[PDB]
């Protein structure tokens, strides 16, 4: 088959600047008549979406920030300049050759101003109390970047703590992440203080959130 | 305009088969190949094949000979694919488009893409336990417990959506545990009313929780 390898794998670029994003054939179209190489984005839980179509043409709909060119083996999808809603995932496919054949993807990072995340702790519900289970929750919304460290009575315990982010939000390009720290009804009960402590390079000192019980 | 719609998620047992319905709106059905694609968790796409509607013509991907069957029903715009001897590999979201005319194209309309998980485990509807906690404020819905995938969720039905954070599930001893946070003025909360709305397709469980303030 023909393989398309893109490049960059991923790549994080600032509001307003250019995004290069590469296809590379494993062997030459052939030149009796068009060239059946298309872009598309595609955003979690959705479909692929077209951006450009036959190596070059703007797919109706789609703004002129996004642009193709290219030619035999090689073929490029240039995005200037990126905004807010270009965070996803590209692809390249062709359908010049059977079978039709993607290319792996890459994805675009939107690279914005450092920020400090709103942090929400919340004690389990009665409801949830009710079926002997007692499960404690801190959200870590709306920061940038990605990476983040976040610890949950005086004392510490990872046992029982699913951890889990979002994808970039494509209106502020932040991320959010959601802590449950899960345990047993009569351990529960038998404490006092949750602490979710998170930290981030926007501070020093950790942001606190806690509550007595 | 055009709109492919394709049917609900699909939880199949290992050996069976399942059967993905594209039904085509906006356009004259037996103009266009009916094109269909796999796209695994975390992974690109692949392409299966397609069929001709027109005249019932198909070409498969030669990977996907012995998996994949392409038919369509002229009569009310459908086009589908049977997937069968399923195994976990078959796993994925698949997804029709509407392919080449008179010529050879691009991918412009797609489906919404359906989710088949292969398993034999039992399904578990989730528990769905309400987050109560200055001039924003944060409230959450806890969805725990349940199998397989996927959980949907919205905030009164979908009006309340601009400072909805739904986190990705996460699975742990062979359950899937998933939140969602939503923020909004101290004026309208608990001044007036706050739902989360849940379904589970695979159980048909639809709750509202609302969010009392504690």
């Amino acid at each position: 088959d023909i393989v398309l390898t893109q490049s960059p794998a991923s790549l994080a670029v600032s509001l307003g600047q250019r995004a290069t994003i590469s296809c590379r054939a494993s062997e030459s179209f052939d030149s009796y008549g068009n060239t059946f190489v298309h872009w598309y984005q595609q955003k979690p839980g959705q479909p692929p979406k077209l951006l450009i179509y036959l190596v070059s043409n703007l797919e109706s709909g789609v703004p002129a920030r996004f642009r193709g060119r290219g030619s035999r083996t090689d073929f490029t999808l240039t995005i200037d300049p990126v905004e807010a809603d270009d965070a996803a995932i590209y692809y390249c496919q062709q359908n010049n050759e059977d079978p039709y054949t993607f290319g792996g993807g890459t994805k675009l990072e939107i690279k914005r101003a450092d920020a400090a995340p709103t942090v929400s702790i919340f004690p389990p519900s009665s409801e949830q109390l009710t079926s002997g289970g007692a499960s404690v929750v801190c959200f870590l919304n709306n920061f940038y970047p990605k990476d983040i460290n976040v610890k949950w009575d005086g004392s510490e315990r990872q046992n029982g703590v699913l951890n889990s982010w979002t994808d970039q939000d494509s209106k502020d390009s932040t991320y959010s992440m959601s802590s449950t720290l899960t345990l047993t009804k009569d351990e529960y009960e038998r404490h006092n203080s949750y602490t979710c402590e998170a930290t981030h390079k926007t501070s020093t000192s950790p942001i606190v959130k806690s509550f007595n019980r | 305009e055009v709109q492919l719609q394709q049917s609900g998620p699909e939880l199949v047992k290992p050996g069976a088969s399942v059967k993905i319905p594209c039904k085509a709106s906006g356009y004259t059905f037996t103009d266009y190949n009916m094109d269909w694609m796999k796209q695994s968790h975390g992974k690109s796409l692949e392409w299966i094949g397609h069929i001709n509607p027109n005249n019932g013509g198909t070409f498969y991907n030669q990977k996907f000979k012995d998996k994949a069957t392409f038919i369509v029903d002229k009569s009310s715009n459908t086009a589908y694919m049977e997937l069968r001897s399923l195994t976990s590999e078959d796993t994925a979201v698949y997804f029709c488009a509407r392919g080449g005319g008179l010529r050879r194209g691009p991918f412009a309309y797609w489906g919404q893409g359906t989710l088949v998980t292969v398993s034999s485990a039992k399904t578990t509807p989730p528990s769905v336990y309400p987050l109560a906690p200055n001039s924003m404020v944060t409230l959450g819905c806890l969805v725990k417990g349940y199998f397989p995938e996927p959980v949907t969720v919205t905030w009164n039905s979908g009006s309340l959506s601009s400072g909805v954070h739904t986190f990705p599930a996460v699975l742990q001893s062979d359950l899937y545990t998933l939140s969602s946070s939503v923020t909004v003025p101290s004026s309208t909360w608990p001044s007036e009313t706050v739902t989360c709305n849940v379904a589970h397709p695979a159980s048909s469980t639809k709750v509202d929780k609302k969010i009392v303030p504690r």
